[PDB]
RNA sequence: ACGGAAGGGCACCACCAGGAGUGGAGCCUGCGGCUUAAUUUGACCAACACGGGGAAACUCACCAGGUCCAGACACAAUAAGGAUUGACAGAUUGAGAGCUCUUUCUUGAUUUUGUGGGUGGUGGUGCAUGGCCGUUCUUAGUUGGUGGAGUGAUUUGUCUGCUUAAUUGCGAUAACGAACGAGACCUUAACCUACUAAAUAGUGGUGCUAGCAUUUGCUGGUUAUCCACUUCUUAGAGGGACUAUCGGUUUCAAGCCGAUGGAAGUUUGAGGCAAUAACAGGUCUGUGAUGCCCUUAGACGUUCUGGGCCGCACGCGCGCUACACUGACGGAGCCAGCGAGUCUAACCUUGGCCGAGAGGUCUUGGUAAUCUUGUGAAACUCCGUCGUGCUGGGGAUAGAGCAUUGUAAUUAUUGCUCUUCAACGAGGAAUUCCUAGUAAGCGCAAGUCAUCAGCUUGCGUUGAUUACGUCCCUGCCCUUUGUACACACC
């Protein structure tokens, strides 16, 4: 039942592969990225 | 006049003796000192089965064997006559294997 | 049992019909001859062929019978 | 089957480079022999195109064999973008 | 490796490649292989009723053969080369005769029709008898059998070891299998290989 | 789930397969075969088992 | 076809004569029943240590739950302001599973949603099937061509009698001539101072060398100490037996019965193969053999965790261990065959050391007539302790501990140590197997195997009694005969 909520139209981290694309999230003193 | 030995197995003792009796007449019509074959004893790998693909039936078994036969002869001969020797044993069915 | 069947008998019944001034009641000739004259696939089976003909043999040196 | 782009890729270059694959009937090899590719990936990527055509599939003792035909060698071309002399390595 | 389960595996990968060669080569008169192992490569002799269809336009056929079998068995490119000559006889192949009338039971064709022509062939081609078990559900029944032989067969003994071709297929009819035996006698005269005559077979010179 | 979609396989009989059917039963693995019995009936002869007595 | 009809022949899956038993006990294992969430299922002479079925996980099919799509593709609705995929932490869950949610990052026409069509299924149907097997039937049986008989089904051929293991032959003869089966054949186990050859086999004596004895002899190490040889060992081409010779018995023969000879005289012993017709025999749970029916995303697909398959008022089958003195125990003797075994990795292990043991550790040899291995097997032999009692027979049940395999030993995997020492006093009615290197006793190797034999497949060590027959019982073959049977006396 994932839902994959629309996310309609709309920092950075370690592991350079992450290339400037990886914008962070913010729930509660979070310092881990999507790639990851 | 390099000391080798010269590997013959094979599952057809016909063709295993008829390679046999190449290398042997060829070393005598080349003057070799030459270990006879020896025949070292025929292995009957054997597999027992059961007859029926179930369980039914009377309890009837079958044992599938298949005889490898494997001689060895080992001589001296210079390079030329190693390679030469190794080069024409190229029946199908006997495996030669040629150790220095 | 030790009954001959056809395949040794009728061997034996012609090789006794063309060889008679041939192979003698010895056993041993009987059988290195029938190695020559005829074209036998077994030992076991020449054997038996030879052993009948050298029997054939005897018994007509009794008196002779049929075939 | 939902696999990355690239792997698809990589499938078809093997695929168009070689002529034929065979493949382990294991849907669970991590990384195929010949191709940097999961077997069930190569295996249901031919699933898919070979019944689009392009292949004709043998399985012969649980390892599937592969084969590219006239219209694979069609189909193959125009996927990697390929001018009409590359010819697969049957040829 | 120790040398019996060396060639305990060399008979292994020679069964696999016959059934492959089965699957593969059905519509190309496939009789069987014969593999041959030589100190620098390994050659792989087909036996076909048709050597043209197992080539292909320009070899094209053959060679994806031998790249599918390099791929397969894990040999260096180059090692393994594959040569579909002929077969001597398409008559007195039991494999031969099966599948023949594998495929025309399969592109539609009385049983007995199908049944009493190959059994023909195969005595005018020289074979000493030939037999035919067609088994199933020929028509809507309790699947029942039929037999067409032809000459004699001898069944059985070593003779039969010796010279007697068995084939079995497996025909996809829409309902159900049905089940080809395939025996020749083939003549032990023209053996050209091991006895030839009959064990109990007496000829007398005079 | 990729992380859990296998436990080990490494002995025992869903470790192997006959190599014709993948059938974990009746297994033969004398000699190395790893081919199942109903198999092996049915293509000894090209393997090169025979019936002498 | 059958007969509680006849005639002849035959079979230890029959009996006689006997041997070893099983049925009586403990335990092992399968089957039923009961129980259960499930205790998956097939099979009822020819099911029941059978499914190679010795299930901890896997296998697995069953049970309680949990993921994934491994739903190809022709199609239309979602999509270039992102179809869809993954996700850290926490809830949540057995689970560090992003299953789902909290929340907003990542990926980008690789899939989602609906339609059709596919795909997998140890799902059903073995009474839809193939293939394979088992059985009918381990007997000797079966079938054309042409001729003959009959309206015909059909019969003769394919037989009165002798003979044979045999439809094997002698022969007889409206049949002649043939085909399959049997036999022939192939594999093996016996002998062969015959040929060929062998530090991957062995022996003499020469090197070297210990002991003992010393007039030079015995025992033996000399695994690179050379020569000679092939008797033992191995394996190729062959030899050898064909019931040979002789007596007697035979219808006229096929043969038979003795004796000698001979390695071997029952088809030389043991097998492999093995006809015509069948069975609603087993197998859809071996198969990517398979028709149809069922299901196919909350899966009957597949995977994962746990459980079960083993469960216990009871009945049955195959087994093992026993009930003891022809024995138990302890020392010492020290005798096989058939086999298996690891190179891209973990197999068979010698030897050393650690340990009481099981076992551990350091090396070694072996891809093998090379090393494990002379598999230094067990019964058995010798000498002692026991001394007839449920005993020092038996070893079930159970407690404690220590190792081993395994991701994981709980419902004890196995092994080892100590301890508890049950039934069982030779076994009802019944019923099994068996005739000579056989029965029976004994262990070993292999198969299943990560670990697990009381199982099977083969192998050898020790090795009787009885009989050399019969048709009484149970069956089979042939012939005649009766039949109201043909689904064929169930
Ligand atoms: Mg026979
Ligand atoms: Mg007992
Ligand atoms: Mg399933
Ligand atoms: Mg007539
Ligand atoms: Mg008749
Ligand atoms: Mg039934
Ligand atoms: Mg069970
Ligand atoms: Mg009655
Ligand atoms: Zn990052
Ligand atoms: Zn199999």
């Amino acid at each position: 039942k994932h839902k994959k909520v629309k996310l309609a139209v709309l920092r950075e981290c370690s592991n350079p592969t992450c290339g400037a694309g990886v914008f962070l999230a913010n729930h509660k003193d979070r310092l881990y990225c999507g790639k990851c | 006049i390099i000391k080798i030995r010269i590997t013959l197995t094979s599952t057809k003792v016909k063709q295993l003796e008829n390679v046999s009796s190449n290398i042997v007449k060829n070393a005598e019509q080349h003057n070799l000192v030459k270990k006879g074959p020896v025949r070292l004893p025929t292995k009957v790998l054997k597999i027992s089965t059961r007859k029926t693909p179930n369980g039914e039936g009377s309890k009837t078994w079958e044992t599938y064997e298949m005889r490898i036969h494997k001689r060895y002869i080992d001589l001296e001969a210079p390079v030329q006559i190693v390679k030469r020797i190794t080069q024409i044993t190229i029946e199908p069915g006997v495996d030669v294997e040629v150790v220095v | 049992g030790r009954v001959r069947t056809k395949t040794v008998k009728r061997a034996s019944k012609a090789l006794i019909e063309r060889y008679y001034p041939k192979l003698t009641l010895d056993f041993q000739t009987n059988k290195r001859l029938c190695d020559e004259i005829a074209t036998i696939q077994s030992k076991r089976l020449r054997n038996k062929i030879a052993g009948y003909t050298t029997h054939l043999m005897k018994r007509i040196q009794k008196g002779p019978v049929r075939g | 089957m939902l696999m990355p782009k690239e792997d698809r890729n990589k499938i078809h270059q093997y695929l168009f480079q070689e002529g034929v694959v065979v493949a382990k009937k294991d849907f669970n090899q991590a990384k195929h022999e010949e191709i940097d590719t999961k077997n069930l990936y190569v295996i249901k990527a031919l699933q898919s195109l070979t019944s689009k055509g392009y292949v004709k599939t043998q399985f012969s003792w649980q390892y599937y064999y592969y084969t590219l035909t006239e219209e694979g060698v069609e189909y193959l071309r125009e996927y990697l973008n390929l001018p009409e002399h590359i010819v697969p390595g049957t040829y | 490796i120790s040398k019996k389960r060396k060639l305990v595996a060399d008979g292994v990968f020679y069964a696999e490649l016959n059934e492959f060669f089965t699957r593969e080569l059905a519509e190309e008169g496939y009789s069987g292989v014969e593999v041959r192992v030589t100190p620098t490569k390994t050659e792989v002799i087909i036996r076909a009723t048709r050597t043209q269809d197992v080539l292909g336009e320009n070899g094209r056929r053959i060679n994806e053969l031998t790249l599918l079998v390099q791929k397969r068995f894990k040999y260096a490119p180059g090692t393994i080369v594959l040569y579909a000559e002929r077969v001597q006889d398409r008559g007195l192949s039991a494999v031969a005769q099966a599948e023949s009338m594998k495929f025309k039971l399969l592109n539609g064709l009385a049983i007995r029709r199908a049944a009493y022509g190959v059994v023909r062939y195969v005595m005018e081609s020289g074979a000493k008898g030939c037999e035919v078990v067609v088994s199933g559900k020929l028509r809507a029944a309790r699947a029942k059998a039929m037999k067409f032989a032809d000459g004699f067969l001898i069944h059985s003994g070593q003779p039969v070891n010796d010279f007697i071709d068995t084939a079995t297929r497996h025909v996809l009819m829409r309902q159900g299998v049905l089940g080809i035996k395939v025996k020749i006698m083939r003549d032990p005269a023209k053996s050209r290989t091991g006895p030839k005559a009959l064990p109990d077979a007496v000829t007398i010179i005079e | 789930e990729n992380v859990w979609f296998s436990h080990p396989r490494r002995y025992g009989k869903g470790s192997r397969q006959c190599r014709v059917c993948s059938s974990h039963t009746g297994l033969i693995r004398k000699y190395g075969l790893n081919i199942c019995r109903q198999c092996f009936r049915e293509k000894a002869n090209d393997i090169g088992f025979n019936k002498f007595r």
